[PDB]
């Protein structure tokens, strides 16, 4: 994936 | 951790693994021991976490495979989110876990030191991002806690690399111009630790970045010095 | 021990 800036999260 | 290498038992005694028990048990986030009942992590880690009953904090863990159904863990009594947090990319990505029980300190689990607010003048030259996350986009959780060394970059250069986002002073960026070494899925909330005068300081909290280790796109971390006062307000409550 | 102290 929704947000390329949250690939290092979840 | 992309491009990182395995750590050894006791190397990062403050790194902890933050697990959730719903619907399944799963590693969720890195975190840092900052005191005998306090874990410093990222607020984003708790989107979709409605009760601290489903959190397990695991300390002294080198290998994710160490955790089985009878392994000790620290219960999370309370979650403290910074009241101005909304998104990782919008700053204020900081959070405290007040644990139900005291933490004993040993070679495997030890607190890390916050920066001194009189030491923002410091340019750290020995910084490491650590975690059990992917070494690869679309990967799996790594078994052995990984480490990678990365140079801090100015907020000026981090801003130049991140048009469209405001890089506030309460953020701090780190990465190699060419990429290759960075945090990635699972490492968020973990520390960016920096050795200075033989003393480790918790300089940043992994929080966001464009993809992972992409060149000319450093990682963004909550700049911990800018919240020390905030931390104390929560950890010295009367 | 350490410069920024956290209460137990
Ligand atoms: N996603
Ligand atoms: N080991
Ligand atoms: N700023």
């Amino acid at each position: 994936c929704v947000n390329i800036m949250c690939c290092r999260c979840p | 951790i992309v491009g990182g290498t395995a750590s050894v038992r006791g190397e990062w005694p403050w790194q902890v693994t933050l697990h959730t028990t719903s619907p399944t048990q799963r590693h969720l986030c890195g975190g840092s021991i900052i005191g005998n009942q306090w874990i410093l992590t990222a607020a984003h880690c708790f989107y979709g976490v409605e009760s601290p009953k489903i959190l397990r904090v695991y300390s002294g863990i080198l290998n994710q495979s160490e955790i089985k159904e009878d392994t000790s863990f620290f219960g999370v009594q309370e979650i403290i989110i910074h009241d101005q947090y909304k998104m990782a990319e919008s700053g204020y990505d900081i959070a405290l876990l007040k644990l139900e029980t005291t933490v004993g300190y040993g070679d495997s689990q030890r607190p890390i030191c916050l920066p001194s607010k009189g030491d923002r003048n410091v340019i750290y030259t020995d910084c490491w991002v650590t975690g059990w996350g992917y070494r690869k986009l679309r990967d799996k959780i790594q078994n052995t806690l990984q480490k990678a060394k990365i140079p801090l970059v100015t907020n000026e250069e981090c801003q130049k690399r991140y048009r469209g986002h405001k890089i506030t002073h309460k953020m701090i960026c780190a990465g190699y111009r060419e990429g290759g070494k960075d945090a990635c899925k699972g490492d968020s909330g973990g520390p960016l630790s920096c050795k200075h005068n033989e003393v480790w300081h918790l300089v940043g909290i992994t929080s966001w970045g464009e993809g992972c280790a992409q060149r000319e796109r450093p990682g963004v971390y909550t700049n911990v010095v800018e919240y020390v006062d905030w931390i104390l307000e929560k950890t010295q409550a009367v």
